């Protein structure tokens, strides 16, 4: 699964099919998929082809998936749980975090490593946004075994970075409510499945629409976000005061 | 109404201190052949299979099928209650949520009994992958049990291997490496189809040896990319196998 | 002028070994009859008598009625150096608030000695007025610890019941509910029961589990009580004397 | 081509467990006669001395003079696996940075350990030879027992002589005491006089010494006025260890 395509398609190009959960395994391939490329721009049209496709096949699901990417609701709890959930001992992977990077990279590794047995169901967005307000000693490195285990590829990294609370994806929240605002302009709610409408603005000029997105950006920054997107997808300068 | 009767209630105490560790909360199957315990570890990296079949228990009685399971930790904290040679008795309703032991002296001039509780569950389940091995080894227990315990000073990981003249444990560590050779003959035998490589990790081994009290003998049986069995055999009442998944 | 000796020096080891744990502060009585010894609990729950009977030590003299106050960890820990087959010699002056202990090897081939701080205690005396009981137990220690024991591990008070044909140590808990029956046994083996009428009290588990540190003080316990009176454990000692516990009953 | 045997496992064992807290990294003095060991405690405190006569080892190789290091908490853990009647044998090459630890079962069962070294430029202090004026040879389990108990009481002790038996004394907090020995077969204590001392020591690090009982079934204490106390383990025909501590003033 991958958005950085030139002309993707929130339709066609879906990771996941109609009335089923919002999986996060391409959320994660996002974010290292941000990651690589430094282009403000290029990150932010990333970002607007996910929620153009979230808003397209699960609606509600949106508040938790800009929760996330905001990570709005220590590092020896996080070691020991990873050492706990991937075997080894926590003295050896402890020699095995230093001189590397981050914990996200040992845990990674480690799980890229030992083979497993079958693979565990994968993790949905609003599961994992859930048990991190639920998260928020013995409960605590339980929960976070069961994270760890359920990794199938990459997430482990992101994983890791959200329970550190030092994301640091290059964008802020500002940035992501951009990025909201331009995936609305380009697919409002409210549609009829098929949806008839995926680029609302074909047929306008580069400055046209530069200008039309700047205007549908600053109607969203003037307008608690839990309030605002129920709002957004159910008609707002208005309706919101 | 389920019941089960034991002399050996050194067996029993032994089997639970094998688990004890490796599993919080297990279900078991009871059957006319005998009762079963199939169950996955925390981090869904080892398999734990056994079979304690009914012609080695003493009396024996199971008029309906039952499939019941209980936290391992709070059972064994009531079972350190039994002297060495007593008596075991089990027994549980098929309607309550509910395990009596009654533990009895060999003479009988004390008896002790205990309700543990009980709970339903439906844990997730895999089937039995029958095959043949390329590999499989006989070798007695304590050498395992000390080969395990000392490679987990050196390494983090064993990586096993077979040779027409024996076999071989390897690990490597931050204060150095080693390895270990046993050639071939209480004795060790080894049936041998072709030589491999593999990789295991030593914390799982390590909760597998405590069943070493069990059996004076030990089978470990592989293939290329498989589980590896670790096979403990009770004395003419059944068997207890482990599995782990080998690294990559 | 007081001195006292005693050949089986490991007694006294014991009986701070058990006490140690129990208490801090207590008033070495003494006097012609011999050694006494009562206190109260750190928290006012237990009561200890201790006595000594001075035709059971090897050697005794007395000839003022002293009274003397030690710190008891203290006295444990200072016993605890001593080898356990020594002879054991204790001293002590009438006018000098200085106790004076020597552990005499066997063969006389090391001598030990030492000496300890006294202080003045004002520790109040409560005796115990004299009764009958319902029931009487005569059972061995070793197996009375064991039970006791391993009630423990289920919860955190015991109900203790007596019937005609023996007696029943209760207890629940978080973990489940359990109970234990012993009888008549047909030395140091064998249990036996004398009764006037059934009973059935509680009584709080730890304080058991603390009292029963003396297990090698005697082959037998004897446990009695009473109608809503204190729980008495006796140990008889090799013919020197009794160590008892009290504990009332728990409501 | 270094090469070393030895068919009692026991003794490197229990050496090794002596130093495996005394001290944190040390030299080894290998060399044509065999292998011996200087080395001060981890608070310059207190000087040991290992010496291992090449007689003691059942086969022994060796070309030139090698000094090597390894650091003591690391080998005692690889040693520590080894079984305690094997047969161990030590080999490295003079050139490589590996140290190979060879054991063999008494009938199967080869295992090897390879610790890698690391360099060091440590300096070496002896001590002087001297004729001691008080000396003491007794059994090995008394001193422990006697170290242990004046410990509980407090942190110093003083120790005299006297014509029949030697004097352990101690005070403390809670109170004060001492031990009396007396002139008297292994179990016998000996003592030899030439004038009066009386001198203070410091009991943690005397229990720290006192960790290699079994190596002996009796010790010498060499002491005298003004002087560090030695304290001499003999092992069966092998060497010996011995440490050394000043009084306090």
């Amino acid at each position: 699964y991958n958005p950085a395509k030139n002309n993707y398609h929130p339709v066609e190009d879906a990771c996941w099919k109609p009335g089923q959960k919002v999986p996060y395994l391409a959320v994660a391939r996002t974010f290292e998929k941000i990651e690589e490329v430094s282009a403000r721009l290029r990150m932010v049209e990333t970002l607007s082809n996910l929620l153009r496709s979230v808003v397209a096949l699960s609606p509600p699901d949106l508040l938790p998936v800009l929760y996330l990417s905001l990570n709005h609701l220590g590092d020896g709890v996080l070691l020991k749980a990873v050492a706990q959930a991937t075997g080894r001992q926590l003295e050896s992977v402890r020699a095995e975090a230093a001189e590397k990077g981050d914990v996200g990279l040992v845990a990674e590794n480690s799980r890229s490593t030992q083979r497993l047995m079958l693979p565990p169901p994968p993790l949905t967005a609003s599961g994992v946004f859930s048990k991190f307000r639920d998260i928020a000693t013995a409960k605590k490195i339980d929960i976070i075994k069961g994270l760890f285990v359920a990794c199938r590829h990459s997430e482990a990294r992101f994983i890791a970075r959200s329970l550190s609370g030092r994301l640091r994806l290059g964008l802020a929240e500002q940035s992501v409510l951009a990025a909201l605002s331009q995936a609305v302009s380009l697919t409002p709610p409210g549609q009829e499945f098929p949806p008839a409408m995926v680029d609302a603005g074909k047929g306008k000029t580069a400055e046209a629409r530069k200008t039309w997105l700047e205007e549908q950006g600053m109607i969203l920054k003037q307008t608690d976000l839990d309030r605002i997107i129920p709002v957004l997808l159910e008609h707002l300068p208005e309706h919101c005061k | 109404m389920f019941e089960a009767r034991l002399v050996q209630g050194s067996i029993l105490k032994k089997v639970l201190e094998a688990l004890k560790d490796l599993i919080n909360e297990a279900c078991w199957d009871i059957s006319s052949s005998g009762v079963n315990l199939q169950s996955m570890d925390s981090s869904h990296v080892s398999l734990v299979q056994l079979t304690l079949r009914s012609e080695g228990f003493d009396t024996y009685r199971c008029d309906r099928n039952l499939a019941m399971g209980v936290n391992l930790t709070s059972m064994s904290k009531i079972l350190k209650c039994a002297g060495n040679e007593d008596i075991i008795t089990l027994r549980a309703e098929d309607n309550a949520d509910t395990l009596a032991l009654v533990f009895e002296a060999p003479n009988q001039e004390k008896v002790s009994d205990y309700e543990m509780k009980l709970m339903d569950l439906d844990v997730e389940q895999l089937g039995i992958p029958e095959q043949e091995y390329s590999c499989v080894v006989k070798m007695p227990s304590g050498e395992f049990a000390r080969i395990c315990r000392d490679l987990s000073h050196i390494g983090d990981a064993v990586v096993i291997s077979c040779a027409k003249d024996g076999v071989k444990f390897s690990a490597s560590g931050e204060l150095g490496n080693g390895n270990i050779k046993l050639s071939q003959t209480e004795a060790v035998t080894i049936e041998m189809n072709e030589p491999v490589q593999l990789t295991f990790a030593l914390r799982y081994l390590n909760f597998f040896t405590k069943a070493t009290p069990l059996s004076s003998t030990v089978t470990l049986s592989m293939s290329a990319d498989v589980p590896l069995v670790v096979e403990y055999k009770i004395a003419d009442m059944g068997h207890l196998k482990y599995y782990l998944a080998p690294k990559i």
